């Protein structure tokens, strides 16, 4: 077992890979056992409400269990006190099986909200969830903290692999595999991050589609003319001391609106190309009395339709 | 008891993970684990027991929609920078404080200067000098703390444990008031 501090750092980070996967998979399963099943059986929530919280948790268990078994088999093959010579091939093959992380993390925000609302509006939910978490297997962690584990897990893969790689010399039979693994684990994270943004955007446009009367037919959550799917960019009240409003700045337009007296609370309300802004804040549609947002969007449209 | 939920944010490589590990094992890290996994610890402060919930954010730094999923349910933030890394220090004001102030405007937060034990390491003062920079003065830090509305500034070394036990007591006290 003659290892340099480097070869040894390498075996240690591989050890950490497996051990924290073992822990993680066990944690994913604990959640299903002590939180999901009981909450569903409780009749406290609906089938829709239960799915808004746990989403594809089951899919996550299945794919991670897959990684773990392949990790276990490799470790067993390496030998008892012998070092794992290759681990990178397994991650490189398994990480593309991990697209369900995008669905989960892009939906876990609505669930966090749903849990908080029910926590406060109904003291039945609050105490029942507190009771379930009393199981010592939780080690004091409440449900809402377990929900974070899949996001925490995908984001830790690149850190772990980078450390295995940094302690793996260029002529080593695992170097290329690890280099691939790193690229894919970073790809996965970015897709997750992107998926969260897309969903944040979709829910934003669907919220506008219900709290803004565009009579005079306007379908917000759909493909813009030549700029792909529509993207909400900004929104803030626009006070006109000439002519007390509130406007929503999208990718392609600025919907001037008036609040007839993004949360889930009752309130009602009634184009970027041909425009230019200044503050000599003033706007020019025919003129009328955070400018970078309007500016950047404008130049982005003109330059996009140039082709 | 009260379960104070404490979240550690700041640039990568400033020692956030190391800070947590070194404080929940009493022993500073041959290899730094990429992974802190120890949410709850019971802590005694002047005759009173308290439960701390510790949350790492490592790996999340460069993912703008992923970072904030870690912000809700938080009683105190520790915004960390390495006193031996000026870029990490600038990010406190250009990135970290604006972000936690946006999502959690009513949440108290400490500025936590980190890796003290390197402020006096000759080769460390040399690399900074070669790049026309110097380690951050505690005086400099206390000012940014006042300017950014931080509860207070604190320093520590995960490796030496100097100041370490003081960081979390101050975190707890900031969460109660
Ligand atoms: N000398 C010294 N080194 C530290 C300290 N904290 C972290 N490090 C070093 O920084 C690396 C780990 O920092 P880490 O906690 O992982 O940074 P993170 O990205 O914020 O999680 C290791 O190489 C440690 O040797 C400290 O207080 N003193």
């Amino acid at each position: 077992d003659m290892l340099t501090p480097t070869e040894r750092k390498r075996q240690g980070y591989i050890h950490e890979l497996i051990v924290t996967e073992e822990n993680y998979v066990n944690d994913l399963q604990l959640v299903t056992e002590i939180f999901q099943k009981p909450l569903m059986e409780s009749e406290l929530l609906t089938e829709k409400e239960v799915a808004m919280i746990f989403v594809n948790w089951k899919e996550l268990i299945m794919c991670n269990i897959k990684l773990l078994k392949a990790l276990r088999v490799r470790k067993k093959m390496s030998g008892e006190k012998m070092p794992v010579k290759m681990i990178g091939d397994i991650l490189s093959a398994q990480l593309p099986h991990m697209q369900p992380y995008i669905r989960f993390c892009s939906r876990q925000l609505n669930g966090a909200a749903l849990i908080q609302q029910k926590t406060d509006e109904a003291p039945d939910f609050k105490e029942f969830v507190k009771r379930l978490a009393m199981d010592p297997r939780c080690k004091g962690m409440p449900l809402s903290e377990f929900i974070l584990k899949p996001m925490q897990r995908v984001t830790r893969y690149p850190l772990i692999i980078k450390n295995i790689l940094e302690n793996t010399p260029e002529n080593h039979p695992d170097h290329s595999h690890l280099k691939h693994a790193l690229e894919k684990a970073e790809e996965l994270c970015s897709q997750v991050n992107e998926g969260v943004r897309e969903k944040e955007n979709s829910d934003r446009l669907e919220w506008i589609q219900a709290h803004v009367q565009c009579e005079g037919q306007l379908v917000f959550n759909s493909v813009t003319n030549c700029l792909g799917p529509r993207k909400f960019l900004h929104s803030g009240k626009l006070y006109k001391a000439k002519s007390e409003l509130y406007g929503f700045l999208f990718n392609d337009f600025l919907l001037l609106t008036q609040i007839t007296k993004f949360s889930p609370k009752s309130n009602l309300q009634y184009i970027f190309l041909n425009e230019v802004l200044v503050k000599d804040i003033f706007h020019i549609s025919d003129r009328v009395y955070a400018w970078v947002q309007k500016i950047k969007a404008a130049s982005e449209l003109y330059i996009e339709t140039e082709k | 008891m009260q379960t104070i939920k404490c979240v550690v944010v700041g640039d990568g490589a400033v020692g956030k993970t190391c800070l947590l590990i070194s404080y929940t094992t009493n022993k500073f890290p041959e290899y730094v684990p990429t992974v802190f996994d120890n949410y709850a610890v019971t802590v005694m402060i002047g005759g009173e027991p308290y439960t701390l919930g510790l949350r790492d954010t490592a790996g999340q730094e460069d993912y703008d929609r992923l970072r904030p999923l870690s912000y809700p349910q938080t009683d105190v933030f520790l915004v960390c920078f390495s006193v031996v890394s000026p870029s990490s220090f600038e990010n406190v004001k250009e990135k970290w404080v604006p972000e936690i102030t946006h999502h959690c405007p009513k949440t108290p937060f400490l500025l936590v200067g980190t890796q003290i034990d390197l402020r006096d390491d000759p080769s460390t003062i040399e690399k900074l000098a070669k790049n026309k920079q110097k380690p951050i003065t505690p005086e400099t830090a206390e000012k940014l703390a006042r300017d950014l509305k931080a509860v207070k500034y604190v320093e520590c070394s995960a490796l030496t444990q100097k100041g370490l036990k003081n960081v979390f007591d101050e975190a707890i006290l900031a969460a109660l008031e």
